Order: C-alpha cells, then structure tokens, then sequence
C-alpha cells in the first residue's frame, strides 16, 4: 500500500509538471 | 462533629494565611510597580525598526 | 532578550488536507514555529509548521482542521518554536494537553520559556542514577528496584489495574522532597478523576502537577502532552534542584496519536504502521529522565502502557523496551486470581537495579536473593507447563517443590494490599522464608558465604 | 559564485538549499545562523538536499548554508584515548567546560581535539632531512597515555621527502612537526590529520584472521569464538544483554584499544561506561592502570538527531581504523546497528526513495556491508612493518525480537559470527542469553590452528559440548510431549549434564567477583571437568547395562552428589584471589574425585 | 469503623480543598496585580499618544517597522482619524528610510477609506496591497507582545526572585 | 453561494469558485443535490467526498455549499422518527415521495414543518432578561411522555428581546429573539449542532445510579449504571434481542435512541418491525415505546458516510436529550459494521492502514465516542442533572 501510494504520488507530480511545461 | 470543628478551624487558618500572602503581594507589588511600569513603557517605545535577518540584495 | 519585531498574520491559506493547513506567500517561514489560527467563527486554534519550502509553510493544527476556510482563516506566525511557560507555581495545578489551565486558576506566570523539545543532556554531564527508591511494593523493590533518575515503565494487558499501581507508587514511594509530575494521553474521565482524587486524598497537592488530555480531547495535543510534563520536570529538577517522579499515563494513546499523524502525513511506516521515527520520538520523551552534574535534582519516569492484544512484540511496548532501563510488567495470570498488584516478575527487569543493589543502599545479600527468586519462580512456571500435559506422575519431587514454591511465592512476595507499604529489608526476609523451601545445596545462584549467614534465618 | 547558499526548505533532519550550484555530494555544509553541521545527500540542480546532524527546529528559509569543499571528517591525533566525542566528533569534556551547562548547545564550534594541551613527542630517530617517506610511515611516538603510545603517521594520501622534522620536545596541534617536499610542492603537518569518515583508510594487505579475540564470557570464548579482526553481530531483543556483552568485550579482552559507539543508545549507558571505566583497572608490566586510558567513546544517544547516527558509526570506524594503522589490535563496539538503519530509513523517507523491507532503503545492505568490511587483520601502510586489526561487534536490535528483521537479515549475510540472544533465556535470567542452537562462528577452522598451540584438548571438548547440547535439544522434543519418564539412563545423563552445562558453564553472572571475567584457562578447565563427568558416567552405564549389576543415572546422582555439587561450584573460583595454578589444582582434585567415585561404582 | 474511615477521608479531602482554594486565591491575586500593571501600561500609552512629539517618533518607528516586516512593493496603512495627520507624515518619512535599507521602491498608501476603531490607544496596522497579509504595530499589540515575553522579569521584579532557582539549564 | 463542479472521479467531486468554503463543510453537488463533505481545499478549489452515487453529475453543475459542517437538527418531531445516518427522515421520505426507494438527492428537512405543536414559554422569562446556552425558554408537549424542553444553543447568550406567547408553532416559526453586543439572533424550535462535536456541559459527573434492565443476570451479576458504557457480542445465536427489547420496554431511561450502523437489509427491518409493536406501561396506561424512542437506521448499502456518521448522530441526539434532563440510553447495534464503513472512508481517502486494515484513528474514533457518555450537570439555569448511557454491540 505505501509503495503504491508513493508511485501514484510520483505520477500525479509528473502529470502536473507535464501540463505546466505546456503553458 | 470533631471533623466539622477541624474543617471550620482549618478554614480560618487558610483564610488568615491567604490574607497574609495577598498583603505581601500588594506590598512587594506597590514597592516595584512604577519601576516595572517605566521599564515596559521604555521597551514598548524603543521601536528599533529592522529588516528580517535573511533579506537579500 | 525578547523578540521585539511585530508578528505577521496571513490569510494566504493555499490548501487544507487532513490535519495540515498549507500557507503560501509566507515571508521566511521558520521550521517548527508556532502559528495561532483564527477561524471564520472567531474560534482560536494553534499549530506548528512541520514543513517549510520557499513561500510555503505546512502548519499542522493541534485542535484539528474542522472549520478551516481557504479565504477567511487568519494565521498569526509567532516567529519562534513552541515554548512552555514554566515556574515553581505550576505545582498544585492542573493543565490540559496543551498546557492551558483547567483548575479555574490564572495563566502560568513564567520564570522562563523553555523549549517543549528540551535539549539532549550531555553524556559527560549525565550523573549515573544509583540511589534506590523504595516504591513500597515487594514485586518492585525486591526483584525490579528503581533508582532515583531511572526511567522504567509499567507494561499492562488491557483492563488491568496499572492505574492503581501508578497511584500506589505516587502514594508510597520514597528514598531508602519527591515532587510529582503527571501526564495522561487519551485518558477516560473516570481515570482522570481517579488520579486527581488520589492526589487530593493523599494530601500531596502542593508538590504535584497534572497535564490531562482526555480520550475526547484532540489527538494531536498528545504529542506535546508528555513533553509539557517533562519540560516542567526539567525546570523543577535542573533549575530548582527538586527530585521528580514523572508519570506518563497511556503511552499507547500517545503512540496512536503518532500513528494517526504518520498515516495522515503519509510518513514511512515501521511495524504495525507506526512512523519509522517512532523510536526517536519515544526517546525524546523517555531520555529526559536522569541526574545531572553539580545539580542535586533528578527526573525519574514511570511511563504506563497498555499493550494492544497483550502482545509484548507490539511496537509500543517493544520500542519502549529498548529505550527504558528495563520494564515492570502486569499480567492476567495474576490479576484473574485476584493477586493485586498483578506484577509478573519474569518479563520484568530493571537495568539500573544492579548498580542500586548493594551495601548501604540495601542489605548486602539483596542481589543474590533476587537472582535465586527468579530461578525458583522460572523453574516453577516450567514445571507447571509440564504438569498441565503429564500430571505429577512424570514430575520429580524437586519439580513438585518448585511448583509449591510458585504458589508460596505469589501469595506472599507479589500479593500486597493497595495501602500496604513494605521496606526492602522486610521483602528480603520474606524472600529468604520462601527460599528456605529448598535444601541449602539447591540454591545454585547464591554464593556459599551468603547462604551460610542468611539461609538458617 | 557565493561561498554560501541559502535554505530553501526544511523537513525534520532534511534541509533543501538554493544557490548550492558547485557543491559535491557528501560535502559537509553548515546550515542556519548558528552553523548546524550537515552533509549534502542529494543534488537537484542549483539546489542541494542536505542531511543535518543537529536538530533543525528554528531553521528559517533564507538562512545561510556555508559550503566547505570537504566531506564529514575526523581530526585524528593525540587527545582521543580516554576522551568522549559526540556523533560529529566534538569532545564532550570541552563542551561541558566551555558551556558550564548540562546540555550540548546546537551549533558548537569546538575543535575535535584540544589544541592548547602540550604533548611529549619523540621523533622516530631513523628519519633525517632527505629521507623518503610514504603514507602510513611513523614519524614519531606521543606519550598520550601510560598504556597507549600514539604512533603519529603520515596521512595515507600524502607522499614526499623529509624537509624538516621537529627535535624531541613538547608540542601542540598547531606546531609543525613534519614538513615534506614532493614534485616541487610543500606540505606542512602537525601531530593531527584530517580524514573523511566515509572513506576507508587504505592498507598494505588484508591478512588472514588467525588469533582468538579473548573476551570476559565463557560461551563467547569457548563455544562461538570471535577472532581478532573478525566481524561479529549480536542480534537480540530488548533486555537480552547485548550491552553486557559489549562492555564485557570492552572491560575484559585482549584488544589493545576499544572504541565504544553508543549509536542511538539510552543516555544512562554512556554515563555508565564513563563512571565505571576509570575505576576499573587492567595491569601492564606489574603496574595497575585505568581501562579508560585504552578506551575511546563515541556518544550519540537515542534522543540525539537521527542523522548523527550515520555520522557516529562512520566516526567510530574511522577512529578504529586509525588505531589499526598504528599497529594495534583495535576493537569496536557498535552498540546498536538498527538505530543506524532507522536513520537511513527516516532520511530515505524524506528523500522519497522507494523502501525495500520494513521501510528501510534498498541501500541498507550496502551500508551495513561496507561498514562491516572495514574490519579485518591488516598489514599496515608505510615504512616500519606492523600488523594490526579492527574487530567490529554490531549489537543488532531487531524489533519484536524477530531475527527475520531486514537489519538482522542483511547483517547475517555479511558477518562471520552470530551471537543470537534469546528473549526466552533472558526472561529466565539466564545471562549471557546466547542461544547455542541458533548461534554460529565461521572462524572456528581458522582458530583450531591456534588452539592446537596452547590447548590440544580444546577442539575435542568444543565438539563434545555441541554433541551434548544437540542430543539434549533433540531429546527435549520428545520430553515436551511425554514428560521425563520414558528416557534411557544415557538420555537422563545427557539431559542432566546439558542442564549442568547450561546452568554452570553457559550462564555467567557478569556483575560478581567470580564471573566479572572468565580467563580462558578457567573456561577449558570447567568444560573439561563437565565433559569428563559425561564420558565417565556414559561408560559406567553402557558397560554395566549388559549385566544384572546395572549402574543407573540416579545411582550416579545419589552416590556422586558431592561431585555434582563440586562441578556446579566451579564458577565461584575468583580469578584475582584463586591463582591459575590453584584453580588448575582444584580442578585436578575434581578429576581424581570423579575417577575414584566411578571406580567405586564399577 | 468503615463509616469512621470515610469521615476521616472526607476530612483529608476537605483540608486539601481548603489549601487548594487558598493557593488559587493567592495565584489569582498575583495575576490580577500583573494584569493591572499591564492596564497601567495601556493607560501610560494612552497619555503618551496625546503628545504629538513623542507620538510622531513612535509612528515614524512603527510605520517603518511594519514596512520592514512585510517587504512588499505595495502596502496600505490603517490608523484612527486622530492619528491620520501624524501617520501621513510617518509614511512620508518611512518610504525614504525603507528604500534606503531595502534598496527597492515601495508604494505605501494611508487607508483614509477604512480607519481603525477609535478605542485603540494608537499605533498602526499595515497590510499588503491585496489586503491578504498584515502586521500589527498597534500600541496594544506591541505592548502585549513585549509584556508577555518580559513576564519573567515582570514577575521577578514585582514579587522578588524565587530563591530555589539556583541554575538556568 | 453557488460554486461549480470542476471534475468527478468515482464518489469524489472536485469543485471550483469554493473559496469561502471550509474543511468538513457539508455541500450539495449536482442539480439533484447529492450530499457530500469537503475533504480538501486547494485554493478556490475544493474536493468533496460525495456520499451518494455520482452517476450523471456533470462539469459545471451547481455546487451549493451549506454553511455548516455535517449536523443534526434538534427539536420536537425527533421522537418516534426513523432517521437515516444523515438525519433524512425515512417516514417523511416515504410519505412525500410515495415510493419504496430513497430517491437520490433527498432535500427533506429532518424535523417536519407545518406541524404546529403546543408550546408553553418559560414563565420566568421577560423582555430584557438575561439568558445563556442550555437555558429552557419553553416546553413543547409533542408526546404524552416527553415534555420536550426547548433551550438556547450552547454558543448563544445575551438579553431576551422577544418570547412567543403560549400557542401553536412549528420548527420554522421564530420562538425566541435575543441581543448580544448590539447584534440580534432569531431562534426557532429547531436547533442545529455539528455531529462530531461534543455538546458542552457544566460538569461531567461520575456515574453512580443503576440502569436496571429488569433481567436478573445483568442487574445482579454485572450491573450497569446510568451514564455508563457497555458492550454486547452481537451474533445470530447470541440472543441480543432479549437485552434490546427489554431495555426499551422496562429500563429506568427516559429516552432511548437506537442506531442501526449498517445492519443487514432484513435484520434492520426486523428491528423496525418490532419497535413500533413494543409497548410499555406508564401511569397505568399502555403506550408504544415509540413515544420514548427514535431509531437511526441504515442498511448495509446506505451511503458510506451515512453508516459512519450514524453512530455520531445517535450520540448527538442522545446528548440533546441528556441536556433536557432526561436519562438517555443509546443502543448501537453493529459497531463492527460501523468500523467497516469507517474503513471504507479511509480506503477512498487513501489513508494508510493500521492494524487489520482499520485506520490509525479507530482507537480515537471509538474512545471519543464512548467518552460522550456519562452523567452531567447540564448547562443553563435549572441546575438539572442528565445522562447518556451507551450500549455498543460488537461482532467479533
Ligand atoms: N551476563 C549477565 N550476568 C548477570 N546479569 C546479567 C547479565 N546480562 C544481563 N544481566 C542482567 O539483566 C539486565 C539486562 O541486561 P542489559 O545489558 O541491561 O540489557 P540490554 O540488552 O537491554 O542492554 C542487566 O541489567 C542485569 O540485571
């Protein structure tokens, strides 16, 4: 559970950064 | 009855001691009140405007 | 001297997430500073900045985050860490889990503003604790002696009378002036009344202080509840040279507040989901027990913890186990037989007992009497475990004597009234009258000189 | 560039900092206006992520972050032996003296060694102007303590030709004792050198380990021997005696110097060592002296900042390697290894590196491996030939007393000696609580070559001891289900002699005059008598069970009750008062008493 | 005998309660005296603000002190109507001293649209140009902030030093 | 007032223009007004854990925030009602909708409007008089048993400016008006209270008078006390019904609140069939125990937060009858199924699991629940004692 919550957090951060880089 | 008489006696004693303590408080207070009052009034008036220690440029 | 610079107040809440409020635009956030929060309805709250990054500050709120609002909430930054106002006048008083008074008295007029965290005591200055406290209870003063400046917890199964034992130590403990500090985390109302009433009945009010966080109070206050007690104990002991017994009730409810914060922050888990740092957090509490060089004072701790499902391998007892100078333990095997105080000696030990035991502190034999009582009681448990399978027909006569020793031992050594006070010397005379159950040559832990002087008495 | 960056953020021990472009990973940096010591652990651009070896409460964004270009390092030199240092190598005696307070102030700038004390320096007397000199060459002796001579040596990286060497005299840490020229460049040296803690001090060769590490304790000495230069762990639950073993090695062993490392340990423990060790005395050349003169303490107690535990371990081994290069048999007590793995866990949690097992970082196995592999016997660097060693003894402390814990699991993949401490023995107050089935020593083959030079009987006795205990543990799986009734007489002898060995050989009461330490001669003697009893008692039954006049285990117990009492009494012999000859003579009387009693049963 | 024990236990609890009441009366009395010393400090400040000379010196300080805590390019200063003439001069003096020490320009505006409550003794509150962040330089806020931190000196001066406090660890 | 739905992922709805909202504020989302709570704020955006099924909610649907957090309406009409876990009255829902279903996004007020109960004002009050939280400003005779005390909410205080005369009035009619600091508050018989917040009291007292169940085994061997907290192992073969029915028919408890915290569909209907049919003797009359009780009821398929909140609604209701001077008994019938609904919230919130997958705070959620029991000196003028007992069934 903990490992997978961290993976999902890293993906959320990478999604946000990828959107911010298009602005 | 002996317990009730002891309670009344102790009530008188702790009241007397309370009034003594309150008297000592009022005495020492009034003896120092003006000096402390002038100290707080000095430090609240001495502003010393300063930037925060981490400011840059 | 004092911080003269005026405080900033921010409305710049940029998020709220579980127990955390995330301020932004903050000018130079100070890590672990306190923030006073005012809610939309005018309710005052408090918090600590548990992370900082550039313009942001992640304040954890002590009273929880219900009713925090992202436009109206005002956060006043104090510019400094959490300080406890401390003074001698904190004796005879009751405070809540955040050090606010609840005895209907005034605010604490401070002699100083000590840091809630304290500071690490310098190992060079830490005087070794060796002067013996008698608690009055044979199962403690005999086989689990307590030094002035020791930390030693009571471990309990759920529902056991550990509160009555902790009360009895505060009722009857002393040397061969002991002020008291008491903290409780997540304590039920009836137990809060029990401790408060016990101190009032024993009359020892002018030299005790209480910090109470009840089971209905906010859980995050439990992080600072024992630290307030210790910060008061450090003032009384190290600045006023008093001796203090610090009681930490329900360290399990404390550890659950850490488990809650850990889970709510996504902190890296250790065993059972407690935070990976739980050992250090417990150490920052427990290690403030001790004597120190050139000061006559001493902080002694008796923490109390109920073990979840009575499991000794649970992180709460287990990490406490590593940090403290041995354990006092209480057990259903005694309590279910009405053996108050239900202190099982075998899982119990005191790491500082060996240094406290000896001449002038105690009778010279005391170390040896203890060593043999443990051996006889241990064999007694092992022969009981055998008998339950095979009956007396497969036990030896000597094994049946250790089974009889176990019965005589619990009924005389451990069994003791809630107001019955025993010195160590009477406890050792009882210990010898139990050890006399075997022939002299069987007492294989004791030297022949000690046997020759004391065995026939 | 700026010589300092600025704090960008804080989270427990971790501090991120801006304007840290041009910083090395593992560079030491000072954080906050108070100069909290820390070390760079990750780089993210112009930002550096720092691990701070002091409590970060009160650090502010925009506080200074001073670079140094140097990794975390130890000043090595005179003033170590008999001193005590915090986890970042600051001496606590000076901190008390300068501060007059019971607390370590955060951001203390004290030098790691006293620069004002004068030391007696004897130069090597073979060196001259123009002598060629290399790393690890001894350029003099300092009379630091009556027991320990500090063989000051050229830093291992340095090389050169002697240009100045100081005459005999009294000098301090600032006095240039040696000056070298090499390749048109000069180097000036005092009696102190700076070495990076994360860097292994090199050696001429890592030699085979073939000499026992003699200790205070019977079962450690005999049944699971450690070797000088060996790697050892003591996995054990709380209250099991991991600390009593660690001090037993420290107080009573054949090591020339001891480095004791209170990594994450309760504070009363470092105080216990500091109080007890100056009173306790060893003897050299018929002169009694305080064991503190051969001990060096690294303190970093359970309530000090977790990051300083990693710094404490690496400091303690760096010190240990220095004394090894002086040609000493060094011993290092690592008083807790899981407390270091917890520091690595918390930091890795702030870095958000994926956890491996129990939340520990995946590099824990490499951290422990690269720590334990700094142990060994070695041929030292530099001109005069020396042999020395570091023995490392890691007090692994698995949560819940379960040896499957990742710190234990990773440790036992590396170390060559396992003294597993069993909570069930500790509960029964059987100390040392070492479980003899679980425990192992891999150095036994390497030590049999030594035992044959002094005690040819020992390898037979050690073998027979394990046979007695193994047969008893296997018989116990029956006894637990059927009771003490169905056993043969040989099996009852095995059971009762294994209980004699448990109670009177494996147990040792380390808080008493007779069991405080147990010299190796008492160890072989006690074991020889108990195994002699076993062999004779076995032969008596096995010979007579073939006939009507059968001897029984009860007949042996009843007829030889005084012998069983005498065998049990053997522990109480006092090594200070009962001389070695007297103990051997008393044990020979027991041998003859047995032989006469068995001859009376025959 | 059990009833007599209960009477004796009640007697003990009553004696404890009498001592508790006495201790709490003594504590309340100390805090009341300290409270009235702080009230006298508020009264003395209420006299000081009547002198435009000393009060302009305070306002020159307090406005600049607020500017140095907020550090923004645009700010708003709130005062009472009575303060306004002095506060406008204080802002006009403070902008130079701010720009000198911080190098950068600032646009500071006196808040003639939203005065402070007249029951405040004096001083100023400074806000960002978006009103989202503030700093309290009112004489009451600065007094309470200093007087609270000075509470140990206040206690030690008004009631004498506690003879037990032999160390400062 | 209105925000707009920004996005939806399963039962979680993100909203925007929510800048004035609060953590744990209760919000209606979608045109059908689905219930949910704010679990996070992120600027002007809020994340709402919706309780009900979110199927059909659209980006740009209205988000009407209720100013208060999750709360219980308190007043007359509580007696005899079958509330659900969020105080939607199932009787009003049935009567108004004429349907066997609960329709998604009910708006029915918890206390029925237009029922003009007989009200008597407190005879001691006058225009100008002082009043404080817990003061009785009148009585509503809703049932022959429960003279329902109407009393000022615990935060409110001031000087009385109007009281209604004796007459017929409902939950929405203004009964009391008072001024404090120059500000006037108008109050009705309805009161609203945050369900997770303890109602404050003059003193939480020790529990010392027996709560008789009328069963020899309980009252003799293992007594319980008014204000006390007790538990029962609830299972099929346990016989819990014998305790439960006997407590409601015979206990010396002036009000009973029963809470179905996620009972099975059919097992809930067995309970809701029995409690109307149960009758009690009072003053030599026979009357339905529904004159002295209220049922919170939730089947296992009710919204997760309706199950999780149902225990807290029961004790919020019970504290309100405690504050009237009544010796309240609360029965909770399935504390295991409540802890499952609690666990489901943590699983949707992705909070880290503790022991056996339950949340870390389970100990605190239970402990702060049972600590809401006890005898008390109530707030306000009549000095009245009152109490809440809690029976908490558990399913090992
Ligand atoms: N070898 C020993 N001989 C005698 N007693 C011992 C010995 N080892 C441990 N003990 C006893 O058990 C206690 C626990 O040992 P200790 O070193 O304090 O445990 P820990 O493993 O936690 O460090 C000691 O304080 C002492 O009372």
């Amino acid at each position: 559970f903990y490992r997978l919550k961290k993976i999902q957090e890293k993906k959320k951060i990478i999604k946000e950064k990828s959107e911010k880089d298009l602005e | 009855a002996a317990a009730l008489g002891s309670h009344g006696s102790c009530s008188s004693e702790v009241e007397k001691e309370t009034q003594e303590k309150m008297t000592i408080l009022q005495n020492y207070f009034e003896q120092n009140r003006d000096e402390v009052l002038d100290n707080l009034l000095a430090f609240v008036c001495d502003i010393r405007p300063e930037i925060h220690e981490n400011y840059r440029i | 001297n004092y911080l003269s610079q005026p405080r900033l107040t921010y409305k710049t809440v940029s998020g709220v997430n579980g127990p955390l409020v995330i301020l932004d635009h903050v000018k130079f956030p100070r890590y672990a500073e306190i923030v006073h929060l005012t809610l939309p309805d005018g309710t005052k709250r408090s918090g600590q900045v548990l992370e900082v990054s550039g313009s942001k500050a992640v304040v954890q709120v002590f009273e929880g985050t219900s009713g925090i609002d992202a436009k109206k909430t005002s956060c006043e930054f104090t510019g400094d860490i959490l300080r406890t106002p401390v003074s001698e006048d904190m004796l005879g008083r009751v405070f809540n889990g955040s050090g606010k008074p609840i005895d209907r008295g005034p605010v604490v007029l401070a002699e100083d503003f000590l840091d809630i965290m304290g500071q690490p005591i310098n190992p060079q200055c830490r005087i070794y604790p060796e002067e013996m406290i008698q608690t009055g209870i044979s199962a403690i003063d005999g086989m689990n002696s307590i030094a002035r400046g020791q930390k030693i917890p009571i471990f309990s199964a759920a529902g056991l009378p550990h509160n009555e034992i902790a009360a009895q130590i505060c009722r009857q403990a002393g040397l061969v002036n002991f002020a008291i500090v008491f903290a409780a985390m997540g304590v039920n109302m009836e137990t809060a009344r029990f401790f408060k009433s016990d101190f009032e009945e024993n009359g020892s009010m002018d030299n005790v202080c209480l910090f109470l966080n009840l089971a209905n109070d906010p859980t995050i206050e439990r992080i600072i509840t024992p630290r307030l007690a210790l910060t008061t104990a450090e003032f009384l002991a190290y600045q006023c040279e008093k001796h203090v017994l610090v009681i930490l009730t329900d360290m399990s409810s404390y550890a659950e507040a850490l488990r809650e914060v850990s889970a709510a922050r996504e902190e890296v888990p250790g065993r059972r989901g407690f935070p990976g740092y739980m050992y250090t957090d417990l150490a920052t509490i427990y290690e403030r027990a001790g004597r120190v060089e050139g000061r006559n004072g001493s902080i002694t701790q008796i923490p109390i913890l109920t073990m979840p499902n009575d499991d000794i391998t649970h992180p709460i007892p287990d990490l406490t186990g590593y940090i403290t100078e041995g354990q006092i333990y209480v057990d259903r095997q005694l309590h279910n037989r009405q053996i108050y105080p239900p202190i099982n000696v075998l899982p119990s030990l005191s790491r500082l007992m060996k240094s406290a035991i000896g001449e002038g502190m105690t009778r010279k034999d005391h170390a040896d009497v203890s060593n043999q009582l443990y051996a006889c009681y241990a064999i007694g448990k092992d022969v009981q475990a055998m008998k339950a399978v095979v009956g007396e027909e497969a036990l030896t006569s000597d094994d049946l004597l250790y089974l009889e020793f176990l019965q005589k031992f619990e009924k005389n050594f451990i069994t003791q009234g809630p107001y019955e006070n025993r010195t160590v010397y009477e406890t050792l005379d009882i210990g010898w009258q139990l050890l006399r159950i075997f022939p002299k040559e069987m007492l294989k832990r004791i030297p022949q000189s000690t046997l020759s002087e004391f065995y026939p008495r | 560039e700026s010589t300092f960056g600025y704090v960008h953020g804080v989270s427990g021990p971790v501090v991120t900092a801006c304007d840290m472009a041009g910083a090395a990973m593992y560079e030491l940096v000072r954080v906050g206006h108070s100069e909290l010591v820390g070390e760079i652990i990750r780089l993210e651009g112009d930002m550096a992520t720092i691990q701070v070896y002091e409590e970060t409460s009160g650090v502010s964004v925009g506080d200074p972050v001073l670079r140094t270009g140097k990794p975390l390092s130890v000043e090595l030199g005179p003033g170590i032996m008999g001193a005590i240092f915090d986890g970042i190598q600051r001496p606590l005696s000076d901190i008390s003296s300068q501060t007059q307070s019971i607390y370590i102030p955060r951001g203390v700038n004290v030098s790691a060694l006293s620069r004002d004390i004068k030391w007696e320096f004897i130069p090597s007397k073979n060196l001259r102007v123009g002598s060629h000199i290399t790393g690890g060459d001894i350029y003099g002796i300092v009379n630091e303590n009556s027991l320990i001579k500090h063989k000051i040596m050229l830093p291992p990286r340095s090389r050169g030709s002697v240009t100045y060497i100081a005459p005999p005299g009294n000098y301090d840490a600032s006095d240039v004792v040696l000056e070298l020229e090499f390749e048109g460049v000069k180097e000036k040296l005092s009696m102190v050198q700076v070495w990076p803690v994360r860097q292994v001090r090199p050696v001429t060769e890592k030699l085979p380990a073939n000499h026992p590490l003699l200790t205070g304790q019977r079962v450690l000495d005999a049944l699971f021997p450690c070797v000088q230069g060996g790697t050892t762990a003591i996995p054990g639950a709380f209250g099991c005696g991991k600390t009593v073993i660690s001090q037993s090695l420290s107080k009573y062993s054949n090591s020339d110097v001891i480095i004791y490392v209170g990594c994450g340990e309760r504070g009363n423990e470092m105080s216990e060592v500091l109080r007890d060790f100056p009173e306790l005395t060893m003897e050299v050349d018929g002169k009694v002296e305080s064991i503190m003169k051969r001990t060096a303490l690294v303190a970093n107690t359970s309530n000090m900042p977790v990051a300083a535990r990693e710094a404490s371990i690496y400091t303690g081994i760096t010190l240990s390697e220095y004394f090894r290069d002086m040609g000493y048999h060094v011993s290092m007590m690592a008083d807790s290894t899981s407390r270091w793995a917890e520091a690595l866990r918390e930091i890795s949690g702030r870095l958000a590196e994926m956890p491996a097992d129990s939340g520990y970082p995946a590099y824990l196995g490499a951290r422990l491996a690269s720590f334990y592999e700094r142990a060994g016997r070695v041929k030292c660097l530099g001109n005069p030939e020396r042999e020395g060693s570091v023995s490392i003894v890691g007090a692994v402390s698995p949560p819940g007393g379960d040896f499957s814990d990742p710190v234990t699991s990773a440790t036992l993949g590396i170390v060559q000696v396992f003294w597993g401490l069993d909570k069930k023995l500790a509960q029964r107050k059987h100390f040392p609580s070492v479980n003899w089935l679980i425990s192992y020593s891999k150095y036994m083959r390497a030590l049999d070559e030594y035992y044959d030079k002094h005690f040819t009987e020992f390898v037979p006795l050690r073998t027979k001891a394990k046979e007695i205990l193994q047969e008893e543990e296997d018989l116990a799986e029956i006894v637990q289900l059927v009771g003490k009734a169905s056993l043969a007489e040989t099996d009852k002898i095995t059971l009762e002699v294994a209980k004699l060995i448990k109670d009177d050989f494996l147990q040792q009461n380390g808080y008493t005059p007779y069991d405080r330490f147990c010299p190796f001669y008492k160890t072989v003697g006690m074991l020889s008598n108990m195994i002699s009893f076993y062999d004779m008692a076995r032969r008596a039954v096995e010979t007579t069970a073939q006939s009507d006049n059968k001897i029984t285990w009860s007949i042996i117990r009843e007829h030889m009750g005084e012998i069983l009492y005498k065998l049990s009494s053997m522990k109480f012999k006092d090594p200070v008062k009962d001389g070695e000859a007297k103990i051997k003579a008393d044990y020979a009387q027991l041998l003859e008493d047995m032989q006469n009693a068995f001859r009376s049963l025959e | 005998e059990k009833k007599e024990k209960q009477i004796e236990q009640q007697k003990k609890i009553q004696m404890s309660n009498l001592m508790n009441q006495a201790r709490l009366k003594v504590l309340r009395a100390r805090d009341d005296l300290i409270t009235d010393l702080l009230n006298e400090a508020k009264q003395r400040l209420s006299k000081v603000v009547k002198d435009t000379t000393r009060y302009q010196v305070l306002l020159d300080g307090l406005v600049l002190q607020g500017l140095y805590q907020l550090l923004e390019p645009r700010m708003i200063v709130r005062c009472r109507k009575q303060d306004f003439p002095l506060v406008k001069a204080a802002v006009q003096k403070a902008i130079p001293m701010y720009k000198i020490a911080t190098k950068k320009d600032v646009d500071v505006q006196i808040d003639l649209e939203a005065y402070l409550p007249e029951d405040i003794a004096g001083g100023v509150e400074i806000y960002n140009g978006d009103r989202k962040i503030k700093v309290s330089n009112t004489l009451e806020s600065r007094l309470d902030l200093i007087a609270q931190q000075m509470m140990p000196e206040v206690r030690g001066a008004l009631f004498g030093a506690n003879a037990n406090r032999k160390f400062l660890d």
